[PDB]
């Protein structure tokens, strides 16, 4: 079959594609880095299926507090995550603080 | 204006469909709404389920190259294994138009 | 003679595609479809769509069946007749408080404040203030203030404010005592129910307000720790997603959610008996069994 | 935790531990790349066999 | 104007030569649970343009709601009329039912 | 007839199918390696019948 | 703890079989013990026959790609040589099918 | 997760050895339970000896 | 795909552009200076797209 | 439900200083129900369910 | 049936008498499992005291 092949191709290329992101945001402020795991698959048989991937988690350790200067700047220590709506009536949590008026 | 002034000369309009997949598509990169859609929807572009806009960019296409690549030989294979079903209704005819 | 076309029922490769209606069995079992007849049909292909009246159908118009849902909260029937599956935009209807919880560790070196007239705003007469947050009829907040104060040896007097109510009245009686054991656990006064106030029109929420698990051992200050209620304003649908065991559930703008249903398999005394219908479906009928529905979730399936 | 305001936060990303990862990467994309070969060739002889 | 009593007011703005409505149109009153009670329907005749005669239409508010939902907005606006077009195209459908755009 | 080449040919097919596994497994945690091993079989001839 | 103590919470059991190579797979990273691999026979982590857990640390997959990349040539070659019978057979039996 | 079991990366709870009481001390014959990491307050200890 | 990379090397660029911007106005009176501030894309899967 | 009697035996044990102390083997003959999950044949003709 | 090695230099208990609520009075405590007629377990703790 070419069905354990290609799902190992699959599964190759989204962890280059969460390197190459990771690489590509290595200047945004409130960016925690990601990692790729993976898990097999099995049938009713006794011969493997493949690979998949089993979800993308992230990095939540704290970077460095880099002096601004600007006064509506705000930095976390531990944790704990800023809380900001949308115009919608959404809420979301973050971790970036440059406010503005 | 020259006199310390603006005038606003419109709103753009966005549209959100009930079911995807049904938009007929017409011509250019332009899609056509009909049964299986529904009705249009129209909408403005802050509030409501519809995103914002930005200015200064475009969208691209989304088509991987990697994973367009190794479709292309399943195909072939495909395509030349249904090919060697018409060799043999071709050559069971062949020898059944020629015994009497 | 030949005698017949049997089929081979072992199980395929799953392959990953990335969209969002998009399910997959992986031993037996099979989706249980209907169309404008009611002639139900059975399947296995698993791309499905929504339409102009918002319903789970197949690549052909073949309607996704399932338990429906009912109720106050919405809950999934376990063997109902089945309905077909919808999923309605319509906005959903406010909730009202009936019971808030409210665990609290007060301070056990904090002495009795000596402003005795337990006044609102002369900030000695009280040792610890706390706030919840209640729901009305129509969906306007309410913020229901409480005040402990330490009245003598292990005991602490309660009282409650509303501060939303613009015509409201300054309480001048405690609502409830709590009395503390020797070693810091809660014994009795562990509840009280309280109405708030009013305001344009609507009902006047009532609930219970117990105050269960808390302690006083000298735990630093004065704070509370978990503080929640049963009560929502409205919202609308931003998002649907079909769970792993089954369940369709529906997220709203008020961080809630809500079921729309669940998707039955059917499994057969046996196969090789199933009818070809055509497209990607086959049809139960003789030497085959009866239907033998069931969930995705745990016994034969 | 506490709050430092005039400050931000960096990225936490170390680019010597992706630069090395990528030269793990791409020789599991290019081994896994010679399965396709191997059925593509076993696939190409039971076509030409007749 | 009080509560759960809402003034609906109607103008037509393409004549400008049309009366300043200052009159109450109608009035909308809620439940206490916050569903319509009574009176949705209005009755609205428009002005006069280019010699054609007047329309006069049912108006409808059915299905409405009152219960907080963050700010005011409009969910569901329809009616049954149309300027003349030519035809474009014809398709056949599903069930026989031969349409034209 | 056939049968003494078609067994061979399916049993060389799942000699291909492990490997193909174990190279795309190369990246996970718990994953242990895959071999699988054949045997001869016979009737009451005394020619083979395949693998 | 806050007041410069500590609490203990658990104790993570490890199990070992009598023989391994006989526990079915179940999909994911998880084994079923079943007939031919026997009771659990649980334990401990330090003492007994069970090795000492590491923290911080993850266990690799020990396939080795030199081992494997090298299979496949013999089993491309095997392959390729059971389908050399069929052709002969096959030639054989159009001989003898149109034959007169 | 939300009700903070140690649970592994697919939803499937580890189990361990069970604690008793206060203060607790490993058992070594019990019924497997699964581990949780409960964020109650410790309570007091009097003293007993100095 | 090949977006990961070239959207990361387009906005790597303006990082160094409004730095040359800043060393080249050094004595102009009423220049005040700036950086520039990224975002990361998501689509709805949960492999980034960018920057 | 009815009570169970057994006979427990230690047989085969030692005691020679070996560290500590733990148990190396148990086993009884009694099993918890369960429902049908394959059936097969084998060669001598009978049919078994797993 | 369960076997067992016992530690031959290991101590007598100090405490004076036998009693389950302390984890002092025993050398070794092990467990087993045994189902009755209804299928339901029983859990046997076993006590070794030297």
């Amino acid at each position: 079959s070419f069905s354990q092949a290609v799902s190992g191709l699959n599964a190759a290329a989204t962890n280059l594609d969460v390197i190459g992101n990771n690489i590509a945001n290595s200047a945004t402020y409130g960016f925690k880095s990601g990692t790729a795991s993976f898990a097999d698959m099995f049938a009713g048989s006794k011969v493997g299926l493949g690979v998949k991937v089993a979800g993308i988690t992230q990095d939540f350790t704290d970077g460095t507090t880099t002096n601004t200067g600007r006064g509506l700047d705000v930095a976390i220590s531990q944790n704990g995550f800023f809380r900001l709506v949308d115009s919608n009536g959404s809420v979301f949590y973050s971790r970036n603080g440059q406010f503005k008026l | 204006y020259s006199n310390e002034q603006e005038q606003v000369l419109g709103q753009i309009v966005l549209a959100n469909f009930a079911n995807n997949e049904g938009l007929a598509s017409q011509g250019d990169n332009v899609w056509a709404a009909t049964q299986a859609s529904g009705v249009a929807l129209l909408g403005t572009a802050g509030s409501g389920n519809f995103g914002k806009l930005t200015n200064g960019a475009l969208e691209a296409s989304n088509v991987d190259l990697s994973k367009e690549l190794v479709n292309m030989i399943v195909a072939q294979r495909n395509y030349q294994s249904n090919a060697q079903t018409i060799k043999t209704q071709d050559q069971i005819l062949n020898t059944l138009v020629n015994l009497r | 003679k030949v005698a017949g076309i049997t089929q081979d029922f072992t199980d395929g490769t799953t392959t990953n595609t990335g969209r969002g209606l998009d399910v997959a069995i992986s031993q037996n079992g099979f989706f249980r479809l209907v169309d404008s007849n009611g002639s139900v049909f059975y399947s296995r292909n698993g791309q499905f769509k929504l339409d102009e009246n918002r319903n789970l159908v197949n690549m052909q118009g073949m309607q996704l069946t399932g338990y429906p849902a009912t109720g106050t909260p919405p809950t999934i029937q376990q063997g109902a007749n089945p309905a077909p599956i919808t999923i309605p935009n319509t906005l959903m209807a406010a909730k009202s408080t009936t019971t808030a919880s409210m665990q609290i560790n007060l301070n056990s070196t904090d002495p009795v404040p000596s402003k005795t007239p337990f006044s609102v705003s002369d900030a000695d007469s009280y040792n610890k203030k706390g706030t919840v947050t209640v729901y009305d009829s129509q969906g306007n907040a309410h913020d229901m203030n409480v005040y402990f104060v330490k009245t003598k040896d292990n005991e602490w007097a309660v009282y409650t404010h509303d501060s939303s109510d613009p015509a409201a009245t300054a309480p001048t009686t405690a609502s409830t005592t709590l009395k503390f054991n020797e070693n810091g656990i809660l014994e009795s006064g562990g509840t009280v129910n309280i109405t708030t106030g009013t305001i344009n029109g609507a009902t006047a929420a009532t609930f219970s307000l117990s105050f269960l698990n808390s302690m006083q051992q000298n735990t630093g200050a004065n704070n509370i720790v978990a503080t929640n209620q049963n009560g929502y304003k409205p919202g609308d649908l931003v998002s649907y997603q079909i769970n792993n065991d089954g369940t369709v559930v529906g997220n709203y703008s008020n961080e809630q959610e809500q079921v729309l249903g669940q998707i039955v398999l059917a499994n057969f005394a046996n196969n090789e008996g199933l009818a070809s219908q055509g497209d990607n479906v086959w049809a139960a009928t003789q030497a085959s069994g009866v239907a033998l529905l069931g969930t995705a979730g745990s016994g034969n399936f």
